[PDB]
RNA sequence: AAGGCGGCCCCCUGGACGAAGACUGACGCUCAGGUGCGAAAGCGUGGGGAGCAAACAGGAUUAGAUACCCUGGUAGUCCACGCCGUAAACGAUGUCGACUUGGAGGUUGUGCCCUUGAGGCGUGGCUUCCGGAGCUAACGCGUUAAGUCGACCGCCUGGGGAGUACGGCCGCAAGGUUAAAACUCAAAUGAAUUGACGGGGGCCCGCACAAGCGGUGGAGCAUGUGGUUUAAUUCGAUGCAA
């Protein structure tokens, strides 16, 4: 159910890629829904904690503005 | 008023001089199914103010009647004590409708020397936008924006 | 203010529509206890037979006993100061088998006793329940045409 | 919510850009429950009552197209 | 006294009123108007009509610092929203940004009680 | 296992499932006493206390409002060690075994096929919805049975009195646990059916409102009703429908 990772096999999302990564959050800094992404269960439970750790590393901004 | 959408019927072809805005006002003015007295009335104080004028008499009622034929008025679509207005643009089907109507209203408002005379004044100061149903129009239209505030 | 005892228990029993000012006529100790000494209007109601609309009902607690050659009760059918002009509303429209005359207050002019009197008719459960109801109903109806104006 | 107006764009889509990107984020459908406390029994409650509604309406009408053919 | 060329407008929206405020660029705060202050009151103060009184009001009240842009950050659920924005745009301004600003919580301190109206 | 558990990271650890492989050889299920865990509220000690909030203060509606609403506000909610062991502790369904038609899914493994897309064919674990036979007073359950059985424990025998008092135990306390008797009653009950009602929802009609017009209530005049007075003011009609 991975749709964006059939052709690629990926298996493990990295917080270190924000290229591929940057796709699953809106401008507000919130992930899109899995309804929304089609994502399987595990890849987007996954990637959710990958952006977790991206927003912790100041890889990923938590909130649009972010004062 | 529920599932009828009525038309509407038609007005007498008003012989003298075929307006029927006229024959609406005409009939506005007659009470009790009285039509010769209102009418004889009417075509007197019709005859006075348009002399007193100078210009066409039609050409001159229409331009007295245009100056306070009102736009915007005010309802209240509320139940209970406590109520809300609404502005509401009227149609300009109704708009001639209530013009004459106010005309009517504020011509029995003065001790002249009959209701020709009566009907004369406050028809001839309407093209200038003076009397009483201009001063309650300008009034009613200072309503609308009073409290505007739902539309 | 110059307001004394009043009755509102009848004010919510009834929906009274008549308002006379009309004055007492009353005795020393009468007084003396309305001033101070509390005069209750409670279950208050005229007794038209003559001319005479005592109030009948109308207790007060006395002053004192200083009055003791003579003994006088506080249960006395105080009677009234009202115009004839209306008093003829009362000569009528008071016996309807279903409408009475009560007391709503009582204060002071001038230093002279006014008791306000009022013709009501007398409300049973089943409409106190429909004006309850309303009055609820229209702070209900005020409160969600707020919340859906927002 | 940070909506910069572009070149030379007319007030009336520069605003309706605004009120789009606010509706698409969820900024006042979040106030209004976040404006009072809910606890977690009644969110519970409800949410398991949407999901229900939401799967009885979608069973009704995928079962009424078989049936009343106008 | 001074002139600034540019500010920052605050709108801060609610339930019940709508204050609209000007700074210059840093939190200097060179302005302001009320809904409230407006005449209307009560019920009617919270009516988007009178948030755009408000706002017509308080930039009437900026003329001596003669600014011409704002960069508008619009904050508070409310009739406000939009009515400020066009009272400030028909007010003969050209705004540069429409920031929203909103205080959402991320799940942290205990919100009040719900009315049991 | 239940209660319950939601940023991220680290340290220790319990539990569940699957591909193939060998042994241990009935070691298996339940359980009166007993022990342990056990929502929140509550109590003791030592701290912490931003927001919320019992008690409490003020304002407001109401005949009254010791409440609902508004403005503040203490215990509490938080941390560590301690104490009670109460809940609609609910799936109102005690644990295990096998047998008895299907459909649509959810999550998580695993084998093979040209894996050109979350392509297909099988097989397991958990769980949701619909439903056949069967069961039930009905609602409803329906391979995770409330279908047919087997092994074990607990409980029920009319509603009140009452899970109340006494009595034994636990507990600093609040209280918990085991648990009656006298007296009264002809019922107390649950699923469903037809009406009626809702300050429940949806749709529709009528001068019922909205846009008019004219009147009534104001002051005599012609009538009937109520009470008054008299010997009678003869009797009946007493909401809309007098
Ligand atoms: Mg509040
Ligand atoms: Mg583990
Ligand atoms: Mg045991
Ligand atoms: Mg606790
Ligand atoms: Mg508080
Ligand atoms: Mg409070
Ligand atoms: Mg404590
Ligand atoms: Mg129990
Ligand atoms: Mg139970
Ligand atoms: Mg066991
Ligand atoms: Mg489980
Ligand atoms: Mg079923
Ligand atoms: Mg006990
Ligand atoms: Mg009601």
């Amino acid at each position: 159910k991975f749709c964006r990772f059939t052709a690629e096999g990926v298996q493990e999302i990295d917080y270190k890629d924000i290229a591929t990564l940057k796709n699953y959050i809106t401008e507000s800094g919130k992930i899109v829904p899995s309804r929304i992404t089609g994502t399987r269960a595990k890849y987007q439970r996954q990637l959710a904690r990958a952006i977790k750790r991206a927003r912790y590393l100041s890889l990923l901004p938590y909130t649009d503005r972010h004062q | 008023p529920r599932r009828r959408v009525i038309g509407q019927r038609k007005i007498l072809p008003d012989p003298k001089f075929g307006s029927e805005l006229l024959a609406k006002f005409v009939n506005i003015l007659m009470v009790d199914g009285k039509k010769s007295t209102a009418e004889s009335i009417v075509y007197s104080a019709l005859e006075t103010l348009a002399q007193r004028s100078g210009k066409s008499e039609l050409e001159a009622f229409e331009v007295a009647l245009e100056n306070v034929r009102p736009t915007v008025e005010v309802k209240s679509r509320r139940v209970g004590g406590s109520t809300y207005q609404v502005p509401v643009e009227v149609r300009p089907v109704r708009r001639n409708a209530l013009a004459m109507r106010w005309i009517v209203e504020a011509a029995r408002k003065r001790g002249d020397k009959s209701m020709a005379l009566r009907l004369a004044n406050e028809l001839s100061d309407a093209a200038e936008n003076k009397g009483t149903a201009v001063k309650k129009r300008e009034d009613v239209h200072r309503m609308a924006e009073a409290n505007k505030a739902f539309a | 203010s110059a307001t004394i005892a009043l009755n509102k228990r009848a004010r919510h029993e009834y929906f009274i529509e008549e308002e006379f000012e009309a004055g007492l006529a009353l005795q020393g100790w009468e007084v003396k206890s309305l001033r101070a000494g509390k005069a209750n209007i409670s279950d208050s109601y005229v007794l038209l037979r003559d001319g005479e609309a005592f109030l009948f009902g109308a207790n007060i607690t006395p002053m004192a006993v200083a009055s003791t050659h003579v003994v006088c009760d506080p249960t006395r059918t105080r009677k009234l100061l009202l115009n004839q002009r209306e008093l003829d509303s009362l000569y009528g429209r008071v016996n309807r088998e279903g409408y009475t005359v009560v007391a709503l207050s009582l204060y002071w002019k001038n230093a002279w006793c006014k008791v306000k009197i009022g013709v009501a008719k007398g409300k049973k459960q089943h409409d106190k329940r429909s004006d309850i109801k309303e009055r609820e109903w229209q702070v209900d109806k005020a409160r969600i045409m707020k919340n859906a104006h927002r | 919510p940070v909506i910069k107006v572009r070149e030379n764009e007319p007030f009336d889509v520069a605003l309706r850009r605004f009120k789009r990107s606010c509706e698409k984020a969820g900024v006042l459908a979040e106030v209004r429950r976040r404006e009072f406390y809910e606890k977690p029994t009644t969110e519970r409650k409800r949410a398991k009552a949407s999901a229900v509604k939401r799967h009885a309406k979608k069973l009704a009408r995928e079962n009424a197209r078989r049936t009343r053919l106008y | 006294r001074k002139q600034v060329s540019d500010g920052v407008a605050h709108i801060h929206a609610s339930f019940n009123n709508t204050i609209v405020t000007i700074t210059d660029r840093q939190g200097n705060a060179l302005g302001w108007a009320t809904a409230g202050g407006s005449g209307f009151r009560g019920s009617r103060k919270s009516t988007p009509f009178a948030a755009q009184v408000a706002a017509e009001r308080c930039a009437d009240a900026v003329k001596e610092y003669g600014i011409k842009n704002l960069e508008v950050m619009v904050k508070g659920p409310g009739p406000g929203r939009e009515s400020t924005i066009r009272a400030l745009n028909a007010a003969g301004f050209r705004i540069t940004n429409i920031t929203d600003v909103t205080p959402i919580p991320h799940n942290g301190c205990r919100p009040p009680k719900k009315r049991r109206v």
